[PDB]
């Protein structure tokens, strides 16, 4: 799922999970206890909670993501670093 | 010998103890002789009286060595002795020197229930370093896990599998039924006396058990869901959770307007390692990154 | 410290009636079990002095349960505090307990307290205020200000 | 002093025992009442016999068994509190005396 | 890198088992890092060859010693320890 | 240094204040000498007192005198320093002198420092060596001490004690008004420091029951 989302909620748990409404807690405690993933659950509304995890590909040979995340990336930090070089042009002086 | 004895008959041989000690130089006398008032005093029914003549008893060391196997087999007298006023971490001790009689013996059955009361006696004993270690203590015996019921306990014994407690009670009442052997049932659980509070001791360790992995995992949680996922009750929570806060080693919180409760850390007080831990952590794994993907760079273009 | 012999059984001479007993009691019984004087709260048996003739309570006839208990029997023959630098007196104080404390029920033990080459004077010119100062620094780091883990201290002579 | 047992050996005192009567039966209950720390005891016959209760002028050791007790209480009435609290958290978990026992932690 | 790289690894070895050659520069320009350090290893494959000893790296990193710059740094004079603040991070941030 | 240095560190000699019986003549005017002054020095000032040089007490051997001092020591403010009178002299005729400059600088070295000497002995040491028998060399060690007691600074803030009960080896100027005042002499027993200290010798001890102590009052 195209993250931002991560506390979210329970019925995509109890559907793709084949399980049920109730069973999501077993589920995420013993999930937790296995150890591919160390958040904290938001217990209260059955709000997931997550850390590091491990991959299966991403756009077909990673395209989109590489693209739109890392050059993305790559242009903000690198030209806003350029930025920081233009209101710092001469305070090396 | 006359009447079988009595507490006055023992108000002799306690004054006969004390003088009877140091004249003469005696090893073993003394102690095939010295569980004869331990086993009065223990039926004087007292038990400190049994701890004051415990505090007679302890005060004779040098008492391994004694030559082909004497004072081995007094062991089982000396766990008579210390079998009902010793705590739970006596126990461990107690429980240990149990082995050394059927250690040379080989024993299928005196040495098979020195494996059930080894083994029947880890959770007994508290939340400690030495459960920590004697969980892989009694890891290293040959013919204890072909007992299920030993899976059964070293499957408690990592998260506890967030079960229900009656199950568990299904698999560890089949134990007094089990086998000719049923004294460490006895001791834990086929007792109307201390063992009872062993039953209630392992009501303890369930709802602390749930208290000691889900302290960890808990972020927000409503408070009746809790209580019945503690394999126990709603409003008996309150002494259920009262015990657990005289525990007072769990800093926690409770909301009881509107039932989210919570136990975390002391309310963000801190905010620093939210930025040093993405920062630093990841982001100097992400300049490691440079370091180790142009190593990379070199492992695939070995090829290239 | 430790050129000290022992004796090839408890009876090495004789006549060891109050001796093997009440040594016992003054040795070795707290140093099994601290917590009966806990009832009450107090250090081990200060020590006895051997007294009496100059050679059956002396020197012999000292070392009877010592050769049985073995725990930390060392000498003082008490010549050795009275110095060149008078004051490496109390050093050598210092000395006596910080190397004692280590086998840890000590034996304290100083035959021939007043000990130097000769014969001694009275309350007029210098046979004085050595043996009262530098006893009582012992007495100081033996009990009273300093002390530590059931240390039994003792004294015997006839001749000082 | 906080001594309470030795309350008790020496009203079992012999001229105790010789001059024994009522200000002593105020003295033995007060004494139990803070052998076991029960403040309803110590308030209760504290009230029963207030016409023997003057002849001590300094209540406020009485009093202040009562506050300086009430401390430790509201203490592990105040770590009690994040387990599983009730009614209110903040004005009935002092034990139930009747609802207002309070304008004392909150005086504190 | 080369393919006599693996046979003077060979030779390498034998003389101290964890040994570790140098990748070098002869004019670094760089960010930068000096000199390269390595780590040679048999994890051989997912393949089934015989024995393959490819070139594990070893993170390379600088140390120090009294008295080793005593005309080198007197030589350059361009030497500008405390001004961190204005340029010393700002490299950094650039780099 | 001193005796180690400075109330040698960990060394609380646990004897406590409250362990002393019912001492209302000692306990309150050794507060008011030395734990006094230390901490309502602006009283001293208001009224304008020169607080008292040093407390003299004696009397019999075993009424309290090392047991107080000791226990001052146990529940001291400033920089106590514990010095027995002759644990240290080093047939140094005068070494009491560089006592005093231990004393001086160290207390002005430290914060003011309370020095109490115990077993009042460093004026005769054991190598008395002059022409008759030691009456000039205990009377110029007496003499000197005087010569260190009489310009401390009045401000040089050093509690200064002495407990022995023999004011023979000890010069009857030492005597007047001025240097070593405060008269203390301990009582033997009493009346009801018995129970006093019947009391609180029994804080440790189980004490079976009604074994009781009155009787030995």
């Amino acid at each position: 799922r195209p993250a931002n989302h991560r506390q979210l909620t329970f019925e995509e748990i109890a559907k793709s999970a084949k399980i049920t409404v109730n069973e999501v807690e077993l589920l995420v405690m013993k999930a937790l206890s296995v150890g591919l993933v160390k958040g904290s659950i938001d217990e209260v509304d059955k709000r997931v909670h997550m850390t590091w995890v491990q991959p299966r590909v991403l756009d077909l040979q990673q395209i989109k993501g590489m693209k739109d995340r890392l050059e993305f990336w790559c242009t903000d930090v690198k030209s806003m670093e350029m930025l920081v070089e233009h209101q710092a042009h001469d305070i090396l002086t | 010998k006359e009447q079988n004895g009595d507490v006055k008959e023992a108000a002799s041989i306690l004054q006969e103890l004390q003088v009877e000690t140091y004249g003469s130089m005696e090893k073993k006398e003394r102690v095939e002789f010295i569980l004869e008032q331990m086993r009065l005093c223990l039926a004087v029914k007292d038990y400190i009286r049994t701890q004051i003549i415990s505090k007679k008893i302890n005060t004779k060391f040098f008492q391994e060595e004694n030559t082909e196997k004497l004072k081995l087999k007094y062991y089982n007298l000396m766990i008579q002795l210390d079998q009902h006023e010793g705590s739970y971490l006596s126990i461990c001790k107690h429980y240990r020197a149990i082995y050394d009689t059927p250690c040379i013996q080989a024993e299928s059955e005196k040495w098979q229930q020195a494996l059930k009361s080894v083994v029947l006696y880890v959770i007994l004993a508290p939340f400690d370093n030495e459960q920590s270690d004697l969980v892989h203590r009694i890891s290293g015996d040959k013919k204890l896990e072909e007992i299920p019921k030993y899976k059964d306990l070293l499957k408690l014994f990592t998260t506890m599998e967030l079960m229900r407690w009656s199950t568990l009670v299904e698999d560890y009442g089949m134990e007094l039924r089990k086998g000719s052997l049923e004294s460490p049932a006895t001791d834990v659980f086929g007792s109307t006396e201390e063992g009872e509070k062993r039953w209630k001791d392992l009501k303890n360790r369930v709802v602390e058990h749930n208290i000691r992995i889900m302290a960890k995992y808990y972020t927000r949680i409503t408070m009746k869901r809790m209580a019945q996922l503690l394999d126990l009750s709603v409003d008996e929570s309150e002494a259920f959770l009262s015990n657990l806060v005289v525990n007072k080693t769990i800093f926690a919180k409770v909301d009881r307007l509107a039932g989210i409760i919570n136990f975390q850390r002391p309310k963000d007080p801190n905010n620093l390692l939210n930025d040093w831990s993405q920062k630093l952590n990841s982001l100097m794994s992400l300049v490691n990154k440079t370091t180790h993907l142009i190593a990379k760079e070199e492992m695939i273009h070995n090829l290239q | 410290s430790h050129e000290d012999p022992g004796n090839v059984s408890y009876s090495e001479i004789g006549g060891l009636s109050e001796q093997i007993r009440e040594l016992r009691e003054v040795i070795e019984l707290p140093l099994t079990n601290p917590e009966l004087f806990q009832r009450v709260g107090i250090i081990p048996p200060k020590g006895c002095l051997l007294y009496g003739p100059p050679g059956t309570g002396k020197t012999l006839l000292a070392r009877a349960v010592a050769s049985q208990l073995d725990c930390n029997f060392l000498k003082v023959v008490s010549s050795s505090i009275v110095d060149k630098y008078i004051g490496e007196s109390a050093r050598l104080i210092r000395e006596m307990f910080n190397y004692a404390r280590d086998h840890q029920p000590c034996i304290i033990f100083m035959d021939e307290i007043d000990a130097i080459g000769g014969r001694r004077f009275s309350e007029g010119t210098s046979a004085d205020r050595e043996i009262q100062r530098t006893l009582m620094e012992l007495l100081n780091q033996m009990d009273g200000f300093d002390t530590l883990h059931r240390v039994k201290m003792i004294m015997a002579t006839n001749r000082p | 002093l906080n001594t309470p047992e030795d309350v008790q050996a020496l009203v079992s005192g012999k001229l105790a025992l010789r001059y024994a009567g009522r200000q002593t039966e105020a003295l033995k209950c007060v004494a139990q009442a803070s052998k076991n720390r029960s403040l309803a005891d110590f308030e209760k016959a504290l009230t029963d016999y207030r016409a023997e209760l003057r002849d001590d002028p300094i209540i406020s050791t009485h009093l202040a068994k009562l506050y300086d007790n009430l401390l430790e209480q509201n203490l592990i009435r105040v770590i009690e509190p994040f387990s599983r609290v009730q009614i209110e958290h903040i004005s009935s978990l002092i034990k139930l005396s009747k609802a207002d026992v309070e304008r004392k932690l909150s005086q504190m | 890198l080369h393919k006599n790289d693996i046979a003077i690894n060979e030779l390498m070895k034998r003389y101290c088992p964890n040994s570790v050659l140098v990748i070098i520069d002869v004019k670094p320009k760089d960010l930068g890092l000096p000199t390269e350090a390595y780590i040679s290893v048999e994890e051989v494959h997912d393949d089934g060859t015989p024995t393959s000893k490819t070139f594990e790296h070893v993170t390379s990193e600088i140390g120090a010693e009294e008295a080793e710059e005593v005309g080198v740094e007197h030589l350059l004079r361009d030497i500008k320890d405390t001004t961190v603040g204005t340029l010393s991070q700002r490299i950094t941030n650039q780099v | 240094d001193s005796s180690i240095m400075m109330l040698t560190s960990d060394q609380k000699p646990d004897v406590m204040y409250a362990d002393i019986g019912g001492m209302d003549i000692q306990k309150q005017e050794v507060r008011e000498a030395v734990e006094l002054p230390l901490t309502h020095f602006e009283l001293y000032k208001q009224i304008g007192i020169d607080p008292p040089r040093g407390v003299l007490m004696y009397g019999p051997p075993g009424c309290g005198k090392t047991m107080l001092a000791k226990a001052v020591a146990h529940h001291t403010t400033a920089a106590f320093i514990r010095v027995v009178g002759s644990e240290f002299v080093q047939k140094y005729l005068g070494e009491g002198p560089r006592m005093v400059r231990d004393v001086f600088r160290l207390a002005k070295e430290n914060a003011p420092a309370i020095i109490f000497i115990d077993e009042i002995d460093a004026i005769a040491t054991k190598r008395f060596d002059a022409q008759t028998g030691a009456d000039r060399e205990v009377q110029r060690i007496l003499l000197e001490l005087l010569n260190q007691m009489d310009g401390f600074d009045q401000n040089v803030n050093v509690k200064v004690i002495m407990a022995t009960n023999r004011a023979d080896t000890l010069d009857p100027a030492l005597l007047r008004p001025g240097r070593l005042d405060r008269k203390i002499e301990f009582p033997l027993p009493d009346r009801r420091q018995k129970r006093l200290i019947f009391s609180t010798i029994t804080s440790k001890m189980n004490l079976s029951e009604e074994v009781d102590l009155e009787d030995y009052v």
